[PDB]
């Protein structure tokens, strides 16, 4: 899976967590296998105004 | 005083029904032994602990 988030937010991807990211965007399982992989994207992501 | 072995049979099973009942209340190093607690206080991942 993928996304962009602003950089605060990355502490709701985690196995059952809650918050307005997990519980009415993106949500993983109680029992989630698997690896959550990050990084800042201002350079890719970010434009003026 | 007299019939002491049919009284001690009586006894002793009422004293082991009683202290397995007693064990309820017993927090067992548990943030509480009132299950409910648990249930109402905790979020899943520590409620599981």
């Amino acid at each position: 899976d993928s996304f962009v988030i602003r950089g605060d937010e990355v502490r709701q991807i985690a196995p059952g967590q809650t918050g307005n990211i997990a519980d009415y965007n993106y949500k993983l399982p109680d029992d989630f296998t698997g690896c959550v992989i990050a990084w800042n994207s201002n350079n890719l992501d970010s434009k003026v105004g | 005083s007299a019939l002491g072995k049919l009284q001690d049979v009586v006894n002793q099973n009422a004293q082991a029904l009683n202290t397995l009942v007693k064990q309820l209340s017993s927090n067992f190093g548990a943030i509480s032994s009132v299950l409910n607690d648990i249930l109402s206080r905790l979020d899943k991942v520590e409620a599981e602990v």
